RNA sequence: UAGUAGCAGCGAAGAGGGGUGAGAAGCCCCUCCGCCGGAAAGGACCAGGGUUUCCUGGCAACUUCAAUAGGCCAGGAGUUAGCCGGUCCUAAGGCGGGGCCUAAUAGGCACCCGCCGAAAGGGAAACGGGUUAAUAUUCCCGUGCCGCGGGGGUAGGUUCUGCGGCAACGCAGGCCCCGUCCCCGACGCCUCGGGAUAGGGCGGGCGGGACUGCCGUCCCGCUUAACCGUCGAAGGCCGGGGAGUGCCGUAAUGGCGAGAACCGGCCGAAGGCGGGAAUAGCCGGGGGUUUCCCCGGUCCGCCCGACUCCUGGGGCCCGUGAAAAGGGGACGGGGAACGAGCCCCCGCGCCCGUACCGAGAACCGACGCAGGUGCUCCUGGGUGAGAAGCCCAAGGCGGCUCGGGUGACCCCGGGCCAGGGAACUCGGCAAAUUGGCCCCGUAACUUCGGGAGAAGGGGUGCCUGCGGUCUUGGGGUAUACCCCCGGGACCGCAGGUCGCAGUGGCAAGGGGGACCUGACUGUUUAACAAAAACAUAGGUCCCCGCGAGCCCGUAAGGGUGUGUACGGGGGCUGAAUCCUGGCCACUGGCGGUACGUGAACCCCGGGUACAACCGGGCGAAGCGCCGCUGAAGGCCGGGGGUAACUGACCCUCUUAAGGUAGCCAAAUGCCUUGCCGGGUAAGUUCCGGCGUGCAUGAAUGGAUCAACGAGGUCCCCACUGUCCCGGCCCGGGGCCCGGCGAACCCACCUCCAGGUGCACAGUCCUGGGACCCCCGACGGGGCGAGAAGUCCCUAUGGAGCUUCACAGCAGCCUGUCGUUGCGGGUCCGCUUACCCGCCGCAAGGCGGGGACAGCGGCAGGCGGGCUGUUCGGCUGGGGCGGCACA
RNA sequence: GUGAAGCGGGGCGAAAGCCCCGUGGAGGCCCGAAGGGGUUCUGAUGUGCAAAUCGUUCCCAUGACCUGGGGCUAGGGGCAAA
RNA sequence: GUGGGCUGGAAUGCCCCGCCGUAGAGGGUGAUAGCCCCGUAGGCGAAACCGCCCGUGGCGGAGUCCCGGGGUCCCGGAGUACCUCGGCUUAGUUUUGCCGGGGGAACGCGCCGGCCACUGGCCGGCAAGGCUAAGCACGUCCCGAGUCCGAUAGCGCACUAGUACCGUGAGGGAAAGCUGAAAAGAACCCCGGAAGGGGGGUGAAAAGAGCCUGAAACCGGGCGGCUACAGUGGGGCAGGCCCGAA
RNA sequence: UAGGCAAAGCCGCCCGGUGGAUGGCUCGGCUCGGGCGCCGAAGAAGGGCGUGGCAAGCUGCGAUAAGCCCGGGGUAGCCGCAGGCAGGCUUAGAACCCGGGAUCCCCGAAUGGGGCUUCCUGCCGGGGCCGAAUAGGCCCCGGCGCCCCGUAAGGGGCGGGAACGCGGGGAAAGGAAACAUCUUAGUACCCGCAGGAAGGGAAGCCAACAGGGACCCCCUGAGUAGGGGCGACCGAAAGGGGGAUA
């Protein structure tokens, strides 16, 4: 037809689809966990990036978090108000001392976890208005959000970090690892296509496109949306 | 049946019979004996090959079974009587 | 490929079975309804006035 | 096929019932006008959609 | 047309005798010949087909020929299950009801509930022999198993508990009901050790068969199901022991006070063996007669050994290789006086499938079709690296459903060819060469891995002996070594000897140098393009903190997301290495003080007995304006003169700047066979240089070739029928005979020359010729046939794509009306509205935001994302031009 | 067939340290059957065996590999290493 | 009327002679029939089921009915009327109806309409609740008619046609009528392996089940003309051979 | 020289073979006019399967299966299309026609639950069978859809039907000699909902100072007013005459 791939992949295709049967469970806080819990095992799961350990609480309860490096099996966990900020532990972000390196920050309290959940990222713990119950933390992206003091983190930095410095040497073990994830691989090229198929299809000497403003219709909206700049200078004038 | 024998779940065994043919029979094969729930490792006395499920297995004579290994059950017991 | 070659996979695949309701070769086995008289989806009649 | 539902096998045994000429008794009481029948086939050239 | 084409090609084929019969090359039987034999071919079987299966009879029609034959026609018959499958479970997923959405439904689905979803996944239990024309784990005989239920005996119990062992753990381990927990179910790929079995072989024995020129060899049978019991390799574990001058090892990694050596013990495979069971089956020898009875044998000692079965060790993953039913155990609560997982005995197991093909004739392709589906799964001996090829078993076939004669040309496929050796030709196209294994040896360059089988050279048969390294059993003091005996594997040495040729058939790389190009493996236009195109790892930029960004839906809502910046989405570049220059003028994007402009709403004035109506004010985004941005789309000239082409000078124009590093007559250079070298006797191609380069140049990627290449190109050696130049031969078409028996094409049908004519005549004119008929061949003509020309133009004909065309519509942004409530002084606060997330079946509770947001209406902006259209005419054909268009 | 990491021995040094051999079994590695694909002859065929085939010559052949059954995506829409 | 004769296989035809008719609409019967038969004009008819009309019958209500006066008190239909914006529609046009967004009445001393709005007069009415027979559309079906077609026509289908069949499916879809009055459907003999052929029969006629008639193209045979030294078809004239019954 | 005298071949007539035209025929079609008009949970229409002594299709019927019972008409033949071979039924009144009943497999709104095979399967109650048994098992029959009304008992909707009717959503092709407003056209088509008809119907009317008097349908007003790139083209109403009358 004339749909580019940006808009087929909004309908749910299975070749855009997460499959999301070859994981456990979600990797989340549960709403009530409080005590102490013991580190069970700790695990490899398809298309996250992270291991993930399975902590079994005291009263039977057991949840998937992210497991901090240096995690081990065996290992007796803290949950609450309580719990001691050592490694592992599970603390409200007010109780947290600033400075910290937590993970699976939550936002609100009870939603599971959202800030820093991929292997080798951290939020740092930078300060707390208890007068409004919020804590400032620094993301992984260096962005400074307040989040509700009675949210959970655990405390250390996610294991399997330096991941992505290796190379991915072959097609093939890209291949393999977007099986795993949600990704349709590969990807052709705007300019590789007929001018039915994309906006930068067409021409003898094929180019590329300037950048389209942020009000810009779908399938109309590829490239550069809404840029406020482009290249080194763009870079430099961030920095 | 066909396919079901071009799968490789059963087991092809060739067997002579008393008449003089070759025949291939297809057979199960056995069922996995039970693991300890902490190790993962068999536990003694429940080894045995197992080819069909609602046979009834006799447990070694100690507390919990074949639930837990002797390790397993002893550290325990130790932890429980200090504590 | 397309034309002989390819007319040699039609030997043993099925889109269709006989409808209980109609009797035609008509029911969509994986869409579970008749597209003649479209059981299994409508349990009202199927048919259109632009069918003579 | 060698495995087979009971209802196509129903209708599979309605077609080997019909497939049958005419009695030659019907071609004399009729006088050589009913010679044959429209249930009459060939399992090679004209295939049942059962 | 025409009794013409075809009934050849894809590596099988028939012949003699007899019988039946009207009729026999073709049907039936024997003999001979041949083909397959990890299979267009033997065994099994899925889907699909659906009676094609079996028997009897037949030849009007069907089978590319025949027919007494048949998947054909007519008549009749055939498919037997507690244990083989479905049935059960869940997967990816789907359907229904309730609910929410919808103008509405037969439309949608996040929610709740139920169900469906595998004849290859999980999963109860059957095997051997015999029998029919046709079913055979289904029928019969024999021997068993599972589930459910019952009876008797027993161990056990009868307030309470089973017994033994240091322990691993062992042993009949009472009965009923309920709960909970755990485990099995339940899992990848690669690699190497060990143990078996199926199968195969060797020597001897018995029995039977094959051959008769010589020898006496060769072949066949000698089998053992499920089920019961017992044993148990690796591995794990228990007790003793208490080790560092270490000690113990593997195929390999290796192990030990975090407990080794060593001793004893526990749990524990395939499979073995006994029972089953020789009474079966088989081989041989007899008797009877409708398949029954009798007799003998069914053995001894070794060897190989799987792709089948079992087991353990090691390694890899930015890849981690399903779920549930069902089952087992344990831990607890409750109940009775009885009572088992043990032994004996009794009873029940419904429903559907079950024939046959499973394909060079049973499926799909109009066909009894060289295709496709399915070679999906399995298969003995020799040679051999081999599941290669060649030959032969078991088993099957001569039905890829025309036969005979002839031995012209010509065509298709194959063989050889003296001297020369690419002179052929666009081009070495095609063909030829090489070819296995062992030994020697191996360059530039390189990303240090590679290049590499580089290149180059030598050996290769058979026979007679002499040895070695292991392996597998048995016997010797004898577990390793040692000696003897039987079997197996591989390796070597000496001598002799034949040929043209010893990887003798089969099988089986030609090699080297250089340029361009794409890093590589991979993907692509099913049916004219396999590529330099796409992808790729790597690089880089942008939107995004999640109530995000992007996308789908009318909406309810959904995907990314069981996710969270080491992440999701969106562009460009395209391995690595050295690098990636100047420019924000334009086209975009984004940010902004002020100012102009800027729609609806609202406010003010006039008007109107009220309005319509008119004027003004306020004035959002946006535009104007100001900045940032080139790994955004991309651009990169000069004018000159001066001056020893200018190192240097002033600049100016300039759409902003004026092409840096590099590279080049390039797949980019018109001129142009550029100029200079090399190569050839002769070189428009090619290579190395030169460069004011029509019109090279930096992630629009520049330079760049190590490796890789069914990429494009040039050269060298070898090789050769490519060619000088043509010849001979082989199989099939061919020709002739018998049988079957079309099509294309066809106004009628045409000897030649020179004219004429809608300008290229069979038919007209003037001439020249021809006895008529038939066969074969060809392809000059019949502007030969096929196809209402795709090339060009016209039409006030289309379609798709583009945008700076004419319009329009979604989408997004902005203002406004409503939702919008309560206080306090346009501003602050509040919560109940509303929204967001958590818990909860629901009821409702918690937290955060908050009259904002979101949502509906209206209004403005951006808006080829999407819809509809228009892109005139004349014309020495159309187009550019011109207006000869008034 | 090649032979990565890892691991043993031998030779040579005062040492730091080099060389030789073996073991080991990595890889979108190499040659090559099945299998998948579709390059040349611009071969045969081209009223065909066939509305895309056949021969020959070829490419991949441990993986981004080939293949069966079940499932999802539908028309201005799907799907697309394009 | 089945009367007499003729023809004929068989008459309903022909010649002659009778009759009915409220019936001469039409069909069948061995050829053309008012009187042979079915029917037609006309008349009679249902145990059962169904429909319509008429008479009669049983019951209930709070006087709710009719006439006369009094009244000036009470009731009398809302997001409606109306205004504004957007849209669809309409002849509806500064003026049709409606839907959506926003605003939004009065009450009988009132409200609505009278082709732009308002004012006055005059005229006509009482919206925003519900029903209603008859008279009118259609054709699966039943009956009748026809300057309709007549088996390539007429419906796709005169027939074992929505059939065989085609496509995965939505869907698509043919060809195909006729013996004779009566089977009297061909006995019997010879040949043939058989289909079948000859002879011989039935029938008015083979009309022979491959069945009324039976054209042309096409093919075979007979006949007439030409036919291997002469280039074709059409016309006119002359001639050769052949036919020239009506 | 010519004839006897002829090859292959050509023309014309006759006969034959093929073929199925022509003509004649008609239990078929088509048009028009009139009537009549709903069926379904008391399980419909539609489909599958089956059903005949020899029976393949059509027709009919439904395991009681070209059929069973009762009544009326119809008397002597009958066993459909369909002309064969048998055997039967019927005068104790058949066949046949009309009215009323019985039977009425599986699927189908399909309705216990499923349905990738028109078949499979669950729970409860009753019954039967195997069995030593009262266990266990198997089989038969009945009930078990959703949403509603109702106190309950009990009741309603669902699907179908050739066309016609009502409400909603709603194009383009073509025309305008291009094309967008427009038209085509509120059409094609889709969704929903009824009846034998539907819808409409009883003045907040029309008129114009004279008066009509609910509604629908027909003739007219009339291609008039009016709408409209005022182009193409579109297009009333009041009034009058009728059907009918509430
Ligand atoms: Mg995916
Ligand atoms: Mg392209
Ligand atoms: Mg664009
Ligand atoms: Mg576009
Ligand atoms: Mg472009
Ligand atoms: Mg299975
Ligand atoms: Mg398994
Ligand atoms: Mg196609
Ligand atoms: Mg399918
Ligand atoms: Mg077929
Ligand atoms: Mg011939
Ligand atoms: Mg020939
Ligand atoms: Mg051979
Ligand atoms: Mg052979
Ligand atoms: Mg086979
Ligand atoms: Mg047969
Ligand atoms: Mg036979
Ligand atoms: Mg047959
Ligand atoms: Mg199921
Ligand atoms: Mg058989
Ligand atoms: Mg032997
Ligand atoms: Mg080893
Ligand atoms: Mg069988
Ligand atoms: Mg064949
Ligand atoms: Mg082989
Ligand atoms: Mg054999
Ligand atoms: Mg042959
Ligand atoms: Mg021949
Ligand atoms: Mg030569
Ligand atoms: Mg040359
Ligand atoms: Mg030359
Ligand atoms: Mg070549
Ligand atoms: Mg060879
Ligand atoms: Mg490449
Ligand atoms: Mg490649
Ligand atoms: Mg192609
Ligand atoms: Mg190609
Ligand atoms: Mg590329
Ligand atoms: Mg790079
Ligand atoms: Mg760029
Ligand atoms: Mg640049
Ligand atoms: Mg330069
Ligand atoms: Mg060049
Ligand atoms: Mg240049
Ligand atoms: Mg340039
Ligand atoms: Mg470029
Ligand atoms: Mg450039
Ligand atoms: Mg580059
Ligand atoms: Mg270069
Ligand atoms: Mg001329
Ligand atoms: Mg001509
Ligand atoms: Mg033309
Ligand atoms: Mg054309
Ligand atoms: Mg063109
Ligand atoms: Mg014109
Ligand atoms: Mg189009
Ligand atoms: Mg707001
Ligand atoms: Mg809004
Ligand atoms: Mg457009
Ligand atoms: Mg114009
Ligand atoms: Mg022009
Ligand atoms: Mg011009
Ligand atoms: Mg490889
Ligand atoms: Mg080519
Ligand atoms: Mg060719
Ligand atoms: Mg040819
Ligand atoms: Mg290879
Ligand atoms: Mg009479
Ligand atoms: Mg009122
Ligand atoms: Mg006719
Ligand atoms: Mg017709
Ligand atoms: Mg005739
Ligand atoms: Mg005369
Ligand atoms: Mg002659
Ligand atoms: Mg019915
Ligand atoms: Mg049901
Ligand atoms: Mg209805
Ligand atoms: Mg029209
Ligand atoms: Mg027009
Ligand atoms: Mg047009
Ligand atoms: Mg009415
Ligand atoms: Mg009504
Ligand atoms: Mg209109
Ligand atoms: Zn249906």
């Amino acid at each position: 037809g004339k749909r580019i791939l940006v808009q087929r992949r909004g309908r749910g295709g299975s070749q855009f689809r997460s499959p999301s049967w070859k994981r456990d469970g979600p990797v989340r806080y549960p709403p009530n966990i409080s005590g102490r819990g013991i580190v069970v095992e700790i695990l490899h799961e398809p298309g996250l990036n992270a291991p993930v350990a399975k902590i079994r609480m005291e009263n039977g309860v057991e949840f998937f978090n992210y497991a901090a490096e240096g995690l081990y099996v065996g290992q007796v966990i803290q949950v609450g108000p309580d719990a001691p900020p050592a490694v592992g532990n599970v603390l409200p972000l007010g109780k947290i001392p600033e400075g910290t390196m937590v993970f699976n920050v939550e936002k609100r309290f009870g939603d599971g976890g959202k800030f820093a959940r991929s292997g080798g990222t951290y939020a740092l713990v930078i300060g707390q208005r208890p007068e409004e119950n919020k804590t400032i933390v620094r993301l992984p992206s260096g962005r400074v959000i307040e989040v509700d003091a009675r949210g959970r983190a655990t405390i250390g930095i996610v294991a399997g970090g330096g991941r992505v410095e290796k190379p991915f040497v072959k097609a093939g073990k890209k291949y393999h690892r977007a099986r795993a994830k949600s990704w349709k691989y590969p990807t052709v090229r705007g300019k590789a296509m007929s001018p039915y198929a994309h906006p930068h299809g067409g021409g003898s000497h094929q180019k590329g496109g300037t950048p389209v403003p942020k009000t810009a219709p779908p399938g109309q909206k590829v490239g550069f949306i809404g840029s406020r700049c482009t290249g080194r200078g763009c870079v430099r004038a961030r920095a | 049946p066909r396919p079901a024998y071009r799968s490789r779940s059963l087991r092809r065994v060739k067997v002579k019979t008393p008449g003089g043919r070759t025949v291939v029979h297809y057979e199960k094969r056995a069922k996995g004996v039970p693991k300890c729930a902490v190790t993962g490792q068999p536990l003694g006395g429940m080894n045995s090959k197992v080819y069909r499920f609602g046979i009834s297995t006799r447990a070694p004579s100690r507390p919990y079974g074949g639930v837990v290994s002797h390790k397993v059950l002893a550290r325990a017991i130790r932890y429980a009587v200090r504590r | 490929m397309k034309g002989t070659p390819s007319m040699g996979k039609h030997n043993k695949g099925k889109t269709h079975i006989r409808c209980p309701r109609c009797g035609r070769h008509s029911y969509n086995v994986t869409k579970k309804y008749c597209a003649s008289c479209g059981w299994g989806r409508s349990k009202r009649w199927r048919r259109y006035n632009w069918a003579k | 096929a060698r495995n087979k539902p009971l209802g196509k096998k129903l209708r599979l045994a309605a077609a080997l019932n019909s497939n049958r000429n005419p009695p030659l008794w019907v071609i004399a009481k009729t006088k050589r006008r009913v010679t044959r029948s429209p249930a009459r086939r060939h399992w090679r050239r004209q295939k049942l959609k059962a």
